[PDB]
DNA sequence: ACGCACGAAGACCAAGTCAATGCTTAGTCTAA
């Protein structure tokens, strides 16, 4: 079963890339030496092939969001927002070890690797969600296969395919928000200010006669707060596409993805929660080539089935269940 | 030696601990090490306790370890083995570069079990595949298993030497790290990719990540000279 | 009973493998994702991974492998070192903690191990045009390719998309399917190349510890 | 009353890198 979501992003989308990269005032990634230098945290960027420029193939870097963070954030949407509340409702507690593997898929619960039977496997495997995300102790292989979020831009004609290219941009989609930390002290202006400090003006004074001292020790050859540098994010407004599958899917396991990509919308993407990056708001939802996103979120006459199914699930979801699976 | 389990009764020569089971069903291999346990060994049911991380790594659901690797998960065990080679006369610290350098250009010939942690201490002792021969190599790097053959860096060295032969400033070819970690490991730097012809380029992009990992502890400006690493097995049994 | 040239290629990038990527175990996965289509998640996956369209090979002393030789690896671009984390959202975790959602009595969280770990790990990305070479059914084989939509492996995060695939018949001197794990006492004769002896399985799975044998791995395959 | 919490501890060598994309020039009449 395919499932294609379009995904406009109303925020610049945050994925910090690994790498301790650095960047100059006027925008040069890597200055030379001669220039000053600040640190940059870039976004994620994968090397890929296209035609650029009217080549025949050139590796130019993609900024997109890694598949595991996509998986990470769908399976947090779903047990925040549908799993977590059913389970309270009948008011189930869960392990250390049946929590680390709904959540995280931790085997750290019963890491001594449990055989599983096969009758166990084909009811394990059905479960609404710990199907979908193996892992746990017995670390099956999960029903669900979630791909990148690759924007929609020229050099991902060749991943995303020419169904959208309506959408396409192309030109960079990179921009770089540059960041300040500054210290509270150096901005007191009165005594007033200084009232709620216990050390009035003395420990503004200490303060700032360390600072001085450190800052002069520091040029001759401890941290303050002061601070300045920038991070990389993908420009606001472009459209991203992503594809999910589901292998061998039941009714229970389309249902609660269709849950969750109903209240996808409210959770972020990536990183950058300070910022508020990475809001976004679901465009369109195709099912087997099937559009089913209404106005008021996944609906429709074709998809009543698998709510009716998640609904009954969640209706007898017990926490006995979650144990089994773990193990614990 | 054949598993990784053997290097206990082989190089150590720890007799088994006290208290332990006795095997008498149909055998199933050792959730370790993988190795047999046949009607009449000794095992114990697995205790690794909540702070065990490599449960990808086990060989099967048996719940049995066999008694050497109940030696081989003690501390001092994983400790000791953090940085060792493990050959047929005693065991061998290759943590200085010196001793990578001599370990991945002038491999022992005799099978041997090669170790490395990528953190404070690992589970390294069971998850070393053996060495049948030095031609190919295979070291475990923290939850990576690592595949280096020599001739493929002796060959990456010469290319690199042959690119900075010139230049009176040294510059590697292709970009690498010690912690196999970096963005751009594998990748082929400036030089490399504006200095170099189309076989070499061709070669360094086609090697495996193994052959990248051991050419970052080996190809520098100053390439170390091989060196034979220490014997390390008296220490490890002295502090167990 | 055919000659046969398989090469895919791929939408997206795949990981590259450490070891050998064989044509054969592709092959297994594939028809025991057919039979457990039509049968179900309770088979025996054992029972159905050698029903493929290969002849086998058989040495002297009875060791057989496949006639599939092991997916040759030519990149269009150099490998992208990936990194994957993994982490349980602390502050999420106390929440749970506090409401009685989890059954926790420890004070604080460990995220060098336990339940609460934070780990980095890394696998290489490459951009590459499968190809190899095998003995079998060209109506078959490309039959089983037709339902493969990922290669390699991390197809949970969706690595190494197929674009498509091309099964042709080629002449046999152009290059064998020797290119895997053969026995310890193949014969020389039909041997491509310099072969290493190493320990690795002759059937799939191929990842199971417990089946690993000596035997001879191609060392320009490697 | 076995299970879980919680600090101390023990391996300990240690480099070179950090761009990946630029590209031109006026005929159609065949529905209101
Ligand atoms: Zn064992």
């Amino acid at each position: 079963m395919q499932i294609e979501v379009l995904i406009r992003n109303i925020t610049p989308i945050f994925s910090a890339a690994p790498g301790s990269y650095y960047v100059s005032l006027d925008g040069t990634i890597n200055p030379p030496q001669g220039a000053s230098r600040f640190p940059l945290t870039r976004a994620r960027t994968m090397t890929v092939v296209a035609e650029t420029g009217d080549g025949v193939a050139k590796a130019v870097p993609l900024p997109i969001v890694p598949g595991n963070t996509m998986r990470n954030l769908l399976r947090r949407t779903m047990l925040k927002d549908v799993i977590e509340p059913a389970l309270r409702d009948k008011s189930a507690q869960l392990s250390i070890g049946a929590y680390a593997t709904a959540y995280a898929g931790n085997s750290s619960g019963n890491p001594d690797g449990v055989p599983s039977s096969f009758d166990e496997i084909v009811t394990m495997r059905a479960h609404p969600f710990l199907g979908l995300f193996g892992g746990g102790p017995r670390m099956l292989q999960g029903r669900l296969m979630v791909d990148s979020l690759y924007p929609i831009h020229q050099f991902s004609q060749r991943i995303i395919g020419s169904d959208y290219i309506n959408d396409s941009i192309k030109g960079g989609i990179t921009e770089i928000v540059w960041t300040r930390r500054n210290d509270p002290i150096l901005q007191l202006g009165s005594p007033d200010d200084a009232a709620v400090i216990e050390g009035g003006a003395q420990a503004a004074n200490d303060w700032i006669t360390s600072l001085l001292a450190t800052t002069k020790a520091k040029k001759g050859k401890g941290r303050g707060l002061k601070a300045f540098n920038a991070h990389e994010v993908v420009i606001a407004g472009v459209k991203w596409l992503w594809r999910i599958n589901v292998d061998r899917p039941s009714e229970s396991q389309i249902g609660l993805i269709l849950l969750a990509l109903n209240k996808l919308a409210n959770q972020r993407i990536a990183g950058g929660h300070a910022k508020d990056y990475g809001r976004f708001v679901i465009e369109d939802v195709i099912l087997d080539g099937e559009s089913v996103w209404t106005p008021s979120g996944v609906s429709g006459q074709a998809t009543e089935q698998f709510f009716d199914a998640i609904a009954e699930a969640l209706d007898g979801m017990t926490s006995s269940e979650f144990e089994q699976f773990a193990a614990s | 030696m054949r598993y990784p389990s053997d290097v206990v009764d082989q190089v150590f020569k720890l007799p088994p601990d006290k208290g332990l089971l006795t095997w008498d069903n149909d055998p199933v291999a050792c959730s370790h090490c993988a190795r047999p346990i046949e009607k009449g060994d000794l095992y114990s049911p697995s205790s690794v306790g909540a702070f065990f991380s490599d449960t990808r790594n086990l060989a099967s659901t048996s719940r049995s370890i066999c008694w050497r690797c109940l030696i081989l998960r003690k501390k001092q065990m994983l400790n000791g083995l953090s940085y060792a080679l493990i050959t047929q006369d005693g065991v061998f610290q290759i943590s200085k570069d010196t001793n990578k350098a001599w370990l991945f250009t002038t491999p022992p010939p005799a099978p041997f079990f090669v170790m490395h942690s990528s953190s404070t201490m690992q589970h390294l002792c069971w998850r070393t595949p053996v060495t049948l021969d030095n031609r190919l190599i295979k070291v475990r790097y923290g939850n990576n298993l690592f595949v280096v053959r020599p001739e493929a860096i002796r060959e990456a060295l010469e290319i690199a030497d042959r690119m900075n032969e010139g230049q009176k400033k040294w510059q590697a070819p292709i970009f690498l790290d010690r912690k196999a970690a970096d963005s751009g490991h594998g990748a082929l730097t400036k030089a490399g990719r504006e200095h170099l012809s189309a076989a070499d380029q061709e070669f360094l992009l086609n090697i495996t990540p193994g052959e990248r990992w051991a050419l970052a502890y080996i190809m520098h400006s100053k390439r170390p000279q091989p060196e034979e690493p220490e014997c390390i097995t008296s220490k490890i049994l002295e502090k167990l | 009973m055919d000659f046969l040239k398989v090469t895919i290629n791929l939408g997206s990038p795949m990981v590259e493998p450490g070891d050998l990527f064989h044509l054969d175990a592709l092959l297994g996965a594939l028809r025991v994702s057919e039979v457990r289509a039509e049968l179900g998640d309770g088979i025996n996956p054992r029972d159905h991974h050698y029903d493929l369209p290969l002849e086998q090979y058989r040495s002297r002393s009875g060791q057989w492998v496949f006639k599939a030789s092991a997916f040759h690896i030519n990149k269009g671009a150099a490998s992208q070192n990936w990194m994957q984390t993994s982490r349980i959202n602390t502050a999420e975790a106390a929440r749970h903690r506090s409401e009685g959602f989890l059954l926790l009595r420890a004070a604080k969280p460990n995220p060098a191990g336990g339940p609460f770990k934070n780990s980095l790990y890394h696998y290489p990305l490459v951009w590459a045009t499968l190809t190899a070479y095998c003995v079998g059914d060209q109506a078959r084989i490309a039959d089983l390719l037709s339902q493969c939509r990922q290669i390699g492996g991390r197809r949970g995060v969706g690595c190494g998309r197929v674009a498509g695939f091309s099964v042709e018949v080629v002449p046999e001197v152009e290059c064998t399917w020797a290119l895997r794990a053969m026995p310890d006492d193949s014969e020389q004769s039909i041997l491509c190349g310099e072969y290493a002896l190493a320990m690795s399985a002759l059937q799939s799975p191929y990842w199971d510890r417990s089946l690993h044998k000596p035997a001879l791995v191609p060392t320009s395959l490697a």
